[PDB]
This record gives C-alpha cells, sequence and structure tokens, in this order.
C-alpha cells in the first residue's frame, strides 16, 4: 500500500519520534548537554502525545500492510508517550549523579519509545517483530546503562541472552504461522482453515512458540524467572520504563493478535493461556511474599498483574467489553507502577557511583520523606485492589469480564493472588510508617510527576467515569 | 534449455578447478623436497561499526536495483533511511568513536 | 537443485553439530562460517537469491567477523577454557539434549501434519526484494534502520575502554 | 521439487540445535553462538515459507531477521568484552549474584 | 629422472633470495651494491641465502646463530670479508674468529671489503655449486668441486706485467 | 556424441581457459612488476623452488588456520573473477547476482588476513593483523555502496546487463565518483601499496608464501577486470574486436596500480581510517542519491 499524506497524517506521532531521535543524536554531535538533549527528548515526547489529536481528527485506517491507526492504537501510543515522559522526568535526577555520558540514555530512551508506538499501531508479524526488538534493545542498553555496576551488567547480560533467546523462538514461531497461513497480516493468520480444521498442528505450535516469546516479553510463568533479577540490577528509572512501557506495549499488540487471527478464539490456544495465567497470578503473588527488596517484590507484582490482564485477554473471543477492561487496568497498572517505580527512582537518585549500593531502605521513610511515603502507600494500596484506588477498578473489571466469560479457576485465582498481594503490599505499606535511625527543579518534577500519579489512582478509584469513558471511545476496527 | 545448464556446468567446473588447484599447490608444497600487550578497544568498535553499516548498505542494494520500480516515493523513503545512516555517522564521528588520533 | 538442497542442508546440520560441542572457539567459529555457506546454498537452492547473497555478505562476512575480532581480542590461549571439558560429562549435557529432542519431535510432528504442494524454487530476485521493501514494507525498513542505530548506540555505551 | 517440510524439518534441526548449544554451554561466547545459531535457523524457517509460497515476503522478513542478528551480536558480543575487562573470566555461572 | 633433478637443481639455482645479514663496513659494500651502477639483480623464514657480512662479535653470535636456524632447507652461506671468514684483522677477546665455527660456509669471498662485483661472482660460483649437487627430490651429498685458486692457477701465472702504480 | 553435449564441452573448455589465463597473467604480472621496479624461466624456477621448499608449519601454531589462510586469498578473489564477462559469449556463470558474487567473495576475503594473524602467534604480528583487518573492514563498508550506482544506471546486478547499459556512454563519466571509491576500495582490501602494511606474512614460507603472493596478484587482476566491466564498457569498443579491448583495458589498469604503487607516499593508520569512515562512505552515499535522482529525474 502506497502513503498519502492523510497516511502521514495517521504517521504523526512515530515521525515525531523518529525526528525526534534524529535531533536529539545531532544535538549530541555538536555538543555533549545533559540539559539540553533531555529537554530535546521531553519535547519530542510531548510533541507526538499532543500529535496524538491530530491523529484523532485524521480517522481510523490502514498506513501499510504493516501498520493500522485506530483509537486503540492511539490509546497505547499515549500510555507509551506517557511511561517514555516519566521514565526521562526520573532519569534526568538518577543521572545526573553519573560520571559518564548521559545523552545516550535519552536517546536509546526514545527509539524504546518508538518501538512502543510501532506495537500500539501494528497490524502485521513483520512490525510486531520489528516492534518487539526496537524496545528490547535499547532496553539492553540501558538495564546495563551503569555497567561498571556489578548487579547492572549481570541484569544487562542476563536480560539480553534470555530475550535473544525469545526473539528466536518468537521469530521461529511467526516464520511456521507464515509456513501454513501464507499471509503475515493479522486478520490471515487461521483464514484459510474453516469448519472446525481451525486447530492445524503447524499453526498451534508457531502460536505456541510466539506464546514463548511474548510470554518472555510479558513476564508470564514459566518465562517469569528473570523479571526480579533485571529489575532489581536495572537502573530505577530503567525499571520504571521496563515495567510499564515495554509491558504496556507488547500486552497491546498481543491484544490486537488476539483479536484479529481467526485462530484466536482456539479452545487449546485458549486452555494454554488459561494455564500461564493461573500460573502466573498464583506464582508471582507468591514469590513476592518473603521480598525484603522493594524491586524484587515489583517484579513478582508485574508478573501477578500481568496474569490478571492476561485473565482479560482470555475472555476476549467470548466478552465484548474485553478491551475495555484491558485498557482501564493498562491505565490503573501504569499509573501504579510509575508511582512506586517513581519513588524508588527519586530515592536512589542522584547515582552515588558504581561501587556503592543502590538500595532503597524503605523501612520509616515517612519521618524524613513524607510525602513521598504517602505515594507510595497510595501505590501499595491500588496495587493491591483496594477500593478508592484505580487499581481496584482494573480488579473489578477483571473479575466481571472472567464471571462474564465462566471462567471460574481464573476468577479464584483472582481472589486467592489479591490476598496473597495484599499481604505483601500491607508490609510494605506498614514498613513505611514504621520507625528508622535533591534541591533542584528536576527532582521537583519527579516528585510531582509520582504524586500527579497518587491524585490521579485516588481520584479514578473514587470516581473511575473519565477513564471509562475515554477508554470505551477507543474502539478499534472490528 | 541448454545454455543455461551448459553455463551451470562451466561455473561448476570453474569452482572444483580453482579449489583443486590450489588444494593440490598445497599438497605438492608439503608432499616435495627434503625435510630435516592489551588489545585495544578500538577494534571492536570498528568492526562493530562495520557490521551495521553493511546492514544498512544491504538495504540500499536492496533498493538500488529497484529505483525505476518504486518511483519517487521509493527516493523520499531511501533519502529519509540515508538521512538517518549519515545522522549516525556525523554522531560517531563527533563523539570521537571514528577517531583514531589523540 | 534438489541434490544441492540436501547435500547442504546435511552440511549445515553436521557444521552446527561440531559448533556446539567444540572446545576451541576458532574452529568452533571456522565451523559456523561452514555451516552459514551451506545455508546460503540452502537459499540459493530454494531461488531466494538475495538471501543467499546476504547470507555470505553480511552473516558469514560481517557477523562472524565480528565474533571473530572478539576470539582474537580474548586472548585465549587456554584461558580457563580449553581445560575444563565440562559438557561433555553426560550428567551436564544429556538432560537439555533430551529436552532438545522432545522440542525437535513436537515441532517435527506439527510440520508433518501440514499440506506441502512442494517448492517450486522459482528464483525471487533482488529486484523484487526491492520492490517490496520499499513499497508494503518500507516502515519496517525506515525503524530497521532506527533498530541498527539503536544496536550501535548501546554497543558503543557498553563496549568502550576508557 | 522440495517439500516445504523438509526446509521447515531442517530449520527446525538448527533451531534445536542452536538452543542446546545455548543451553550446554557456560562460556558466554558459545551462549552468544548458540543465539546467533537459533536466529539464523529461523530466518532460514521465513526463507523456506516465503519460497514455498512465491511471496517476497520471506526474504524481507530474513532481512529484518539478520539485522536483528546483527545488532543482538553487536550488544552481546560488547558486554562480553565489558565482563572479561572487569571479572577476567567468562564463565556465566559466576554472574550470579543476584538471587532469590 | 635425471632431467628432472637437473631441472629442480635448475629452478633452485636460478632463483636465489638473499637474506643479507651483514653487521659493518662490508654491509655498507653491499648496500652499494644494490644500486643501479653495479646491477646486482626479505625474511629469514622464506630466505634461502644467508650472506654474513661482516665482524661476527661474541654478542652478535647468538643473533647470527638464531636467524640461521631460523631459515628452511635448503639453505646455503656466504662468507663476506676477512671478518666473516676468520675474524680478519680482529684476532681480539670480543671476536669469534671467523662465522664458520658456528654455522656451515658454502662460499667463502676474502677481502676488506670485497667489492660488489665478487658478490656477484661468489653469486655465480654457489650457483655452479648448487647445480652441481643433488639433493633428494621427495621426504644431502654436496659435490666436491674443483677449488678456484687451482682452476684459475694458470692464468694467474702467465701474467707478467702489470700497469705501474705511477701513473693512472 | 550431440550438439548439446559440444556446447556443454566448449564453455567448460572456455571456464578452464579463462581460469588458467587469469592465474598465468597474475603470476606473470608478479614477474612483471618485480622486473620493471626473457624471464618466463626465471618464474618457472622460482614456482620450482616454491614447489621444492621444506613446507614447515610452526609447532606452537595451529595447522588448519595456518593452512587455510592462503587457500582463502587465493580462491576468494579468483570466484570473484568467476563472474567477469570478457567477450560475448565467453564468460563463465552469467549469474542474476553478479558483483553480489563479488562483495560476498570479498566478505571472504577477510578472514585471510584475520587468520593469518591467529596463525602468527606473535603480538607484533597479532597487533599489525588487527590494524590490517580494521583497515580493510574500514575500506569494504563502502565497496558495495560505490558499485550501488553502476547497479542503479544498470538497473540490474548482472555484469551483462552492466556492459550493455555502458553501450552509449561508458559508466566513469557519470559514476566518477562511483568510480573513485572504487578504486580506492579495491585497492585498500586487496593490500595494494598506499596501503599494504599499516605484518602478517612473517612465518609463512614456501608454498604459502607463494600463495599469498599469487593470491594478492590474482587479486589485482580481478579488480582491474572489475573496474573494466563496471566502469568503461567491458567488452565494448568502435573497431577493435571485443576480447582485444577488454584485455588491453585490463592491462592498462593492470599498470595503473604499478604506477600508483610507485608513485604515492604511505599515509598515516589514523589519516586511512579518517578518510575511509569521513569521506568515502557519505561520497557513496550521497552519489546513489544523486544516481538516483537524475534516474528518476529522467524517465519522466
Ligand atoms: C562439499 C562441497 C560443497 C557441496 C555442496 C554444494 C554443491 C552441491 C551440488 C550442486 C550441483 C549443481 C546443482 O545442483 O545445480 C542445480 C541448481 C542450478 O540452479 P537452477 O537454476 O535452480 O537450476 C535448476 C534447473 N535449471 O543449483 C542451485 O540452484 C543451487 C546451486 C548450489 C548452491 C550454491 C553453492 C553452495 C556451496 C556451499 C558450500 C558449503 C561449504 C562446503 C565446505 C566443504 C568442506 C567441509
Ligand atoms: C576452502 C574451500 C572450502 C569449500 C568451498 C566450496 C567448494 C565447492 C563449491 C562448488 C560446488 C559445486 C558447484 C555448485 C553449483 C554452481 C552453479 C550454481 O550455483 O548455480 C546456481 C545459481 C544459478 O543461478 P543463475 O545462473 O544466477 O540464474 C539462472 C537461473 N537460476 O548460481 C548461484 O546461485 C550462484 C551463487 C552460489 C555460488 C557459490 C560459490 C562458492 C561459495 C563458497 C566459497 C568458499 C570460499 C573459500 C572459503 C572462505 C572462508 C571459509
Ligand atoms: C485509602 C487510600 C490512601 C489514602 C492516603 C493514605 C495515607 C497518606 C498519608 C497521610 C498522612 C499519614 C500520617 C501517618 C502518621 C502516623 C503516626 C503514627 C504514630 C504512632
Ligand atoms: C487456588 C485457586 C482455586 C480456585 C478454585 C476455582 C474453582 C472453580 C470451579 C468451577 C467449576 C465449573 C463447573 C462447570
Ligand atoms: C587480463 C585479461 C584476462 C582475460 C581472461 C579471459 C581470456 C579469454 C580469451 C578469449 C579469446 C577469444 C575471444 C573471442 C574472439 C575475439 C578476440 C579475437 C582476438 C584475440
Ligand atoms: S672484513 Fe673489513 S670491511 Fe668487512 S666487516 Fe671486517 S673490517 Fe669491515
Amino acid at each position: 500500500m502506497t502513503i498519502t499524506p492523510q497516511n502521514l497524517i495517521a504517521l504523526l506521532p512515530l515521525l515525531i519520534v523518529g525526528l525526534t531521535v534524529v535531533v536529539v543524536m545531532l544535538s549530541i554531535a555538536w555538543r555533549r548537554n545533559h540539559f539540553l538533549n533531555a529537554t530535546l527528548s521531553v519535547i519530542g515526547l510531548n510533541a507526538a502525545l499532543v500529535s496524538l489529536w491530530f491523529v484523532g481528527q485524521a480517522g481510523a485506517m490502514d498506513v501499510t500492510p504493516l501498520m493500522r491507526v485506530d483509537g486503540f492504537a492511539m490509546l497505547y501510543t499515549g500510555l507509551v508517550l506517557l511511561a517514555s515522559l516519566a521514565t526521562c522526568t526520573f532519569a534526568y535526577p538518577w543521572l545526573e549523579g553519573y560520571n559518564d555520558n548521559k545523552d545516550e540514555f535519552y536517546l536509546l530512551v526514545l527509539i524504546a519509545a518508538l518501538g512502543g508506538i510501532l506495537l500500539a499501531n501494528a497490524n502485521h508479524l513483520a512490525s510486531l517483530f520489528l516492534g518487539i526488538e526496537l524496545i528490547s534493545l535499547p532496553l539492553f542498553g540501558l538495564v546495563g546503562y551503569a555497567f561498571r555496576q556489578k548487579r547492572s551488567l549481570e541484569a544487562s547480560i542476563k536480560y539480553t541472552i534470555l530475550s535473544a533467546a525469545a526473539s528466536s523462538f518468537l521469530l521461529f514461531g511467526m516464520a511456521l504461522v507464515y509456513a501454513q497461513s501464507g499471509d503475515l497480516s493479522f486478520v490471515a493468520l487461521g483464514k484459510n482453515l474453516g469448519d472446525g480444521m481451525l486447530n492445524e498442528p503447524l499453526l498451534l505450535a508457531g502460536f505456541g512458540l510466539m506464546i514463548v516469546g511474548l510470554g518472555f516479553k510479558l513476564s508470564l510463568v514459566p518465562f517469569h524467572l528473570w523479571t526480579p533479577d533485571v529489575y532489581q540490577g536495572a537502573p530505577a528509572p530503567v525499571s520504571t520504563f521496563l515495567a510499564t512501557a515495554s509491558k504496556i506495549a507488547i500486552f497491546g499488540v498481543v491484544m490486537r493478535l488476539f483479536l484479529y487471527a481467526p485462530v484466536g478464539d482456539s479452545e487449546a490456544i485458549r486452555v494454554v493461556l488459561a494455564i500461564i495465567a493461573f500460573a502466573s497470578i498464583i506464582f508471582g503473588n507468591l514469590m513476592a511474599l518473603s521480598q525484603t527488596n522493594i524491586k524484587r517484590l515489583l517484579g513478582y507484582s508485574s508478573i501477578s498483574h500481568l496474569g490478571y490482564l492476561l485473565v482479560a485477554l482470555i475472555a476476549l473471543q467470548t466478552g465484548e467489553m474485553s478491551m475495555e477492561a484491558v485498557g482501564v487496568y493498562l491505565a490503573g497498572y501504569l499509573f501504579s507502577s510509575l508511582g512506586a517505580f517513581g519513588v524508588v527512582s527519586l530515592m536512589s537518585s542522584p547515582y552515588r557511583g558504581p561501587d556503592a549500593d543502590s538500595l532503597f531502605s524503605y523501612r520509616g521513610l515517612f519521618w524524613h520523606r513524607p510525602i513521598l511515603a504517602a505515594v507510595m502507600t497510595v501505590m501499595m494500596l491500588s496495587l493491591a485492589g483496594i477500593p478508592m484506588t484505580l487499581g481496584f477498578i482494573g480488579k473489578f473489571y477483571v473479575l466481571a469480564v472472567g464471571v462474564q466469560a465462566h471462567l471460574w479457576w481464573l476468577v479464584g485465582a483472582v481472589v486467592v493472588g489479591s490476598a496473597i498481594g495484599l499481604y505483601y503490599y500491607l508490609r510494605v505499606a506498614v514498613s513505611l510508617y514504621l520507625h528508622a535511625p535533591p534541591s533542584n527543579w528536576q527532582y521537583s518534577a519527579g516528585g510531582i510527576v509520582v504524586l500527579i500519579s497518587a491524585l490521579l489512582v485516588l481520584v479514578l478509584g473514587v470516581w473511575p467515569q473519565p477513564l471509562i469513558s475515554i477508554v470505551r471511545l477507543a474502539m478499534p476496527l472490528m | 534449455s541448454t545454455e543455461v545448464i551448459a553455463h551451470h556446468w562451466a561455473f561448476a567446473i570453474f569452482l572444483i578447478v580453482a579449489i583443486g588447484l590450489c588444494c593440490l599447490m598445497l599438497v605438492g608444497g608439503w608432499f616435495l623436497g627434503g625435510r630435516a600487550l592489551r588489545l585495544s578497544a578500538k577494534f571492536y568498535l570498528v568492526a562493530m561499526f562495520f557490521v551495521i553499516f553493511d546492514v544498512e548498505a544491504l538495504y540500499l542494494f536492496a533498493w538500488s536495483t529497484s529505483i525505476r520500480e518504486s518511483g519517487w516515493v521509493g527516493f523520499v523513503e531511501a533519502a529519509i533511511f540515508i538521512f538517518v545512516l549519515l545522522a549516525g555517522l556525523v554522531y560517531l564521528v563527533r563523539i570521537g568513536a571514528l577517531d583514531w588520533t589523540p | 537443485m534438489e541434490f544441492a538442497f540436501y547435500i547442504c542442508g546435511l552440511i549445515a546440520i553436521l557444521a552446527t553439530l561440531r559448533v556446539i560441542t567444540h572446545t576451541n572457539p576458532v574452529h568452533a567459529l571456522l565451523y559456523l562460517i561452514i555451516s552459514l555457506l551451506a545455508i546460503s546454498g540452502v537459499f540459493f537452492s530454494l531461488g531466494a537469491y538475495f538471501a543467499g547473497a546476504l547470507e555470505i555478505i553480511v552473516y558469514a562476512g560481517a557477523i562472524m567477523v565480528l565474533f571473530v575480532f572478539v576470539v582474537m581480542m580474548l586472548n585465549l590461549g587456554g584461558s580457563e577454557i580449553e581445560q575444563e571439558r565440562q559438557w561433555l560429562k553426560p550428567q551436564v549435557w544429556i538432560g537439555p539434549a533430551i529436552l532438545s529432542a522432545i522440542m525437535l519431535v513436537v515441532i517435527v510432528y506439527a510440520i508433518l501434519g501440514v499440506n506441502d504442494q512442494g517448492i517450486d524454487g522459482t528464483p525471487i530476485s533482488a529486484k523484487a526484494v526491492g520492490i517490496t521493501l520499499f513499497g508494503p514494507y518500507v516502515l519496517a525498513v525506515e525503524l530497521a534502520s532506527m533498530l541498527l542505530l539503536a544496536g550501535l548506540v548501546v554497543a558503543f555505551h557498553v563496549g568502550r575502554e576508557e | 521439487m522440495i517439500p516445504l517440510q523438509h526446509g521447515l524439518i531442517l530449520a527446525a534441526i538448527l533451531f534445536v540445535l542452536g538452543l542446546t548449544g545455548l543451553v550446554i554451554r557456560r562460556n558466554l561466547l558459545f551462549m552468544l553462538i548458540g543465539l546467533e545459531i537459533m536466529i539464523n535457523a529461523s530466518a532460514l524457517a521465513f526463507v523456506v515459507a516465503g519460497s514455498y509460497w512465491g511471496q517476497t515476503d520471506g526474504q524481507v522478513m530474513y532481512i529484518l531477521a539478520i539485522s536483528l542478528a546483527a545488532a543482538e551480536a553487536s550488544i552481546g558480543l560488547a558486554l562480553l568484552l565489558q565482563l572479561h575487562r572487569r571479572r577476567q573470566n567468562l564463565n556465566i555461572d559466576s554472574v550470579s549474584e543476584m538471587r532469590g | 629422472m635425471g632431467k628432472l633433478n637437473d631441472m629442480v637443481n635448475w629452478g633452485r639455482k636460478n632463483s636465489i633470495w638473499p637474506y643479507n645479514f651483514g653487521l659493518s663496513c662490508c654491509y655498507v659494500e653491499m648496500v652499494t651494491s644494490f644500486t643501479a651502477v653495479h646491477d646486482v639483480a626479505a625474511s629469514p623464514r622464506q630466505a634461502d641465502l644467508m650472506v654474513v657480512a661482516g665482524t661476527c662479535f661474541t654478542k652478535m653470535a647468538p643473533v647470527i646463530q638464531r636467524l640461521y636456524d631460523q631459515m628452511l632447507e635448503p639453505k646455503w652461506v656466504i662468507s663476506m670479508g676477512a671478518c666473516a671468514n676468520s675474524g680478519g684483522m680482529y684476532d681480539i677477546y670480543s671476536v669469534v674468529q671467523g662465522v664458520d665455527k658456528f654455522i656451515p660456509v658454502d662460499v667463502y669471498i676474502p677481502g676488506c671489503p670485497p667489492r660488489p662485483e665478487a658478490y656477484m661472482q661468489a653469486l655465480m660460483l654457489l650457483q655452479e655449486s648448487i647445480g652441481k649437487e643433488r639433493r633428494p627430490l621427495s621426504w644431502v651429498y654436496r659435490a666436491n668441486m674443483q677449488s678456484e685458486r687451482e682452476r684459475k692457477r694458470g692464468e694467474r701465472i702467465a701474467v707478467t706485467n702489470l700497469r705501474t702504480p705511477d701513473e693512472i | 556424441i550431440s550438439p548439446e553435449l559440444i556446447e556443454i564441452l566448449l564453455t567448460i573448455l572456455k571456464a578452464v581457459v579463462i581460469l588458467l589465463v587469469v592465474v598465468t597473467c597474475g603470476a606473470f604480472m608478479s614477474f612483471g612488476e618485480r622486473r620493471l621496479l626473457g624471464g618466463s624461466l626465471q618464474l618457472v624456477a622460482d614456482m620450482i623452488k616454491m614447489f621444492f621448499k621444506e613446507d614447515w608449519i610452526p609447532k606452537f601454531s595451529d595447522r588448519v588456520i595456518f593452512t587455510l589462510a592462503p587457500m582463502i586469498a587465493f580462491t576468494s578473489l579468483l570466484l570473484a573473477f568467476a563472474i567477469v564477462p570478457v567477450s560475448p559469449g565467453w564468460v563463465v556463470a552469467d549469474l542474476n547476482i553478479g558483483i553480489l558474487f563479488f562483495l560476498m567473495m570479498a566478505g571472504l576475503a577477510v578472514y585471510a588476513v584475520l587468520f593469518a594473524g591467529w596463525s602468527s602467534n606473535n603480538k607484533y604480528s597479532l597487533l599489525g593483523a588487527m590494524r590490517a583487518s580494521a583497515q580493510t573492514l574500514s575500506y569494504e563498508v563502502f565497496l558495495g555502496l560505490s558499485l550501488m550506482g553502476v547497479v542503479a544506471q544498470a538497473g540490474s546486478f548482472n555484469m551483462t546487463d552492466i556492459v550493455n547499459s555502458q553501450a552509449h556512454v561508458w559508466n566513469v563519466i557519470p559514476q566518477f565518483f562511483g568510480f573513485i571509491t572504487f578504486a580506492i576500495a579495491g585497492v585498500a582490501v586487496c593490500h595494494r601499496h598506499p596501503f599494504d602494511q599499516p605484518g602478517y606474512h612473517i612465518e609463512y614460507s614456501g608454498m604459502k608464501f607463494g600463495l599469498f603472493f599469487v593470491g594478492e596478484y590474482i587479486g589485482i587482476v580481478t579488480i582491474s577486470a572489475l573496474m573494466v566491466t563496471l566502469f568503461f564498457g567491458g567488452w565494448q569498443g568502435p573497431l577493435l574486436p571485443p576480447f582485444i579491448w577488454f584485455a588491453l583495458k585490463t592491462a592498462f589498469f593492470m599498470m595503473m596500480f604499478i604506477l600508483i604503487r610507485a608513485s604515492l607516499p604511505r599515509p598515516r593508520y589514523d589519516q586511512v581510517m579518517s578518510f575511509g569512515w569521513k569521506i568515502c562512505l557519505p561520497l557513496t552515499l550521497i552519489n546513489l542519491l544523486v544516481t538516483a535522482a537524475v534516474i528518476l529525474w529522467q524517465a519522466q
């Protein structure tokens, strides 16, 4: 398909982020200025975020055999851009203490945001694969950005090796699917079959290997073991980005894949995803019980919350409000993880050398950082699914969707995992309120970001109608 | 046909005769006659730059054989590709990654 | 044409098996280059002329050069590699080989139950790849340039010396 | 003339061999080698599938796959050099400081 | 068989690459030999002739021995000048008295220094020695050649009058 | 006995004739550059000495790598020559990939330098080989990009299509910057002597040294013939038979390489890296862009 100028209007956030990459790289080539390059990165991300409105004026259509732009694409592009802006905002105070180069961080964050936007607009196996790699490789750089630190180098090596293996699995599965189907478009995966011949073995095996790669990327059991190690070893703004934007973009493109594919409603694939979601919920809640480190605890939290999202995804073919539920849960989980990892990033900034620790020490935080402690306890209550928080609205959506489609094992899994989550999140909150023995406007901007996230979580927990209205407004092409 | 299979036979004969020629050259050489610091990281950097720019060159190889069929649209797309490539090259030059002299 | 496919596939399988079991890294990389040439011959036997050309140009001519360069820079004169031979102990390799054989059996069982009309081997030239590359698939081209830039920046930041 | 299942079986064999090499080797270099074998086998599978259907998308997916292979090899070898610089060994069992 | 050995020795004699490892004044004469006014027309591993041209000191002798050992068969040695032949005028504590104390020598050149035409004459002598002996064709009996002294005796003793030193 | 079998045998004989001629011209022009700075009897004598020299593989070195580096340095550029058309009806392989096969052979040919460096087992030799390999990577990064203007004007990768597209005007006139960048790249990746040393030929003795010597001069023959067939019409000429034109142009470029060796000094290594990464690569990209613009502008 050719590209008309209206298709370029639908291409707007991708173009603006790519031009931002080029401009930031040319500015680094001119002179290494940390403030100017961070400003250019956030200006480009804000420009893409506000160009989403001009994309919305254009309408839902297809720009390529590869990209399809609609309200679904706009919603997940907005979520990715919000996570990227928050990552840059948290990264500046952390990078102020980094004695080596600092602007390659912003370059890689921009490229990873570009991959997230491509995954948001994806309609093709080529675009899915390219978006996953475009997310993964800047994350290879960012997870080990402080490679002189031992844990950061360890996490970089682990994430690079395991993500290359997952990409190989995904690529081989896509190759088997293309061997069976003959077209790489999402709508044509299983279209040639019919009348009960949907469970073709090569198509199912290709989707299984794709599921292996994607479930690595989504921290789903049994491809989950990297998550606490990589989350702990990575720098804290990198942990923020890797928890929010990567998971959101990959789950959005997985939702598109299972919505458009005629094989997405296969009984075997549904049962396999049910087993993966059940094990993900239970294991990610059980492994976070005895966690004394906040980063590993949030990693197992990510496993459990992606399991809840997967439960919402299983009922996509049966129900109709599954896309709305996934959007509401993804907004809630985005703001919760942004607040939690932002508190961790602010208390670990500036980077105090590669030879020193990077620990958070959450005990007795309220007696010297009361606002951050309030934000962190609101985030822990939100991740527990407790009412008056947006995480409860997401959990309610997931349970309503599961009850509607008679997924009773998943409903019981959500209940049990929610109780276990209540235990460890409440332990973290009371540890914040127990007893224990900055000075620049970018740290203030990070604090403002986590505070606005906390206010959004509280307000949309006690009044979730605006979020539901703007999520139902984002309907994809049926 | 016969011309294409004749050229295939000629090319196969060329490859095997050249390889056998070098192999028997070494065989005759080995058979005849009597008998009685710290490696700098710049080499890895330039090799990796070669790998990356060779992949971009492969994309331009694909474009160059079908310039007329893609038209001015393909020219604009390839100009964007080449501009990103040149911006990366200017970046590598300016950060001293391609400067070998101190 | 099918003889070229079967011979090159056999050579690729044997060379890969020699790669994963060898102890000297240089000989392992040489066997890997041999396997890449065999896979390029497989590509040429299937009509994918551009794919085989890039298999020798890029995979066997750029990536393996980078691996060879790294092996040189490591100065491996028996630096805790050749002395161990730990992977040849059956308690180390028997389990993973069993697991990978089970995976191969499952994948082959999936493959054998597909409709097969055969590969005609009609040569798909690089002109068609360039037409479809800068036509329908051109956002893939631009974002693949961005992906290569990402790899460039990441590897430069990690692999400096200072 | 060449069955599609034969090319797919060849690609599956090479992918399985690459995965075995990735698992059984403690050396980081041979793990990167096994990763290259796996991604090249997946790219070969894409070429086989594209040549069966007569479409040009298989070689396009090959090109994207080898772009990923080149960039991942670059990043992995930079990480290997950093590990050899700051620990003077490439045994991956020693890189286990984060656990639990 | 007979013509084959002749062609092998012909190939060895018509292609000789010297490793001119000289140490003193004799080496500078051999540097002057390469110019276009004399028309005389590497590494020890591929060189087949070693031209030892200069004084073999007690400290330079291990270097000469190692550089000769690095060469490969067939190998030939030409000593140039009195120093390489016998130690020359330096019968002193710090000079090895002749390079043939530790490496075999195939052709000797008297002089101090020899002129480059003497080196070309020694190249001709070495070519004749190579062409007259024979080596095994595949995996050494050198020919006992007539000495140049007795061969040239008649035309040397037949000399009667020479130009006087007074004129030029 | 069939006419098809007669044609097959004639084509095989043509391929073997081309191979023997290119190898013999490599050896003969090796002696020619030796004498310019009878004689075939001297070349045969040198070949006999190389045959009967004691072939010695070092004790503390690998056997396979040390043996394989000269094999690469010979066969890579020989098979690179395997695509060059010398006359209508006189070609070894009329491949659809062509100049892609040349790029394949060059990318395999860097392994000769790398493997000689590994099998040298000397720190100075290994460092010099790392420098030489970095140089040939820096100058083969743009070899295909310099040829891409010619490929764009021809619209194909076939060499016969290229020399047929050079019918009205030789490609040296439009693709002049492509010509100079291909000349510099071919000079540097074949280790000609503005760029011969930044040595890795040490510890090679007898037949392996002869293989390196003959292989690099065969690479000079191959690059000269490719220069002719890519920028100077190939076989095309007004009056003379086509092979005579091809042979005289190829011999002119071999003598041009001799003059280049005898007429240029040695740039420093840093200058060589800076040139190959700052001037030639952007020049090749800009030349390809301008060539595409002119091609699309003229074909209204
Ligand atoms: C040290 C040596 C180790 C061993 C090396 C390999 C030895 C054996 C190689 C030769 C095997 C026998 C001949 C194989 C068939 C030759 C003909 C052929 O490939 O034809 C197929 C195809 C023709 O297509 P075409 O004419 O363009 O289109 C018309 C319609 N198809 O044409 C093509 O597809 C052409 C492209 C394939 C050409 C392959 C050439 C050889 C590749 C390996 C080079 C090895 C170099 C030395 C080692 C490097 C470092 C390890
Ligand atoms: C229910 C959702 C979250 C609401 C806000 C949670 C609390 C935010 C911080 C408010 C101030 C807390 C003060 C705690 C003082 C503890 C004193 C203990 C004395 C023994
Ligand atoms: C340096 C030149 C290398 C050339 C390699 C190929 C040689 C092929 C020789 C073919 C000769 C006959 C060509 C057809 C007849 C036209 C020419 C007649 C007068 C020579
Ligand atoms: S023989 Fe005479 S000229 Fe030669 S090195 Fe000895 S002192 Fe010098």
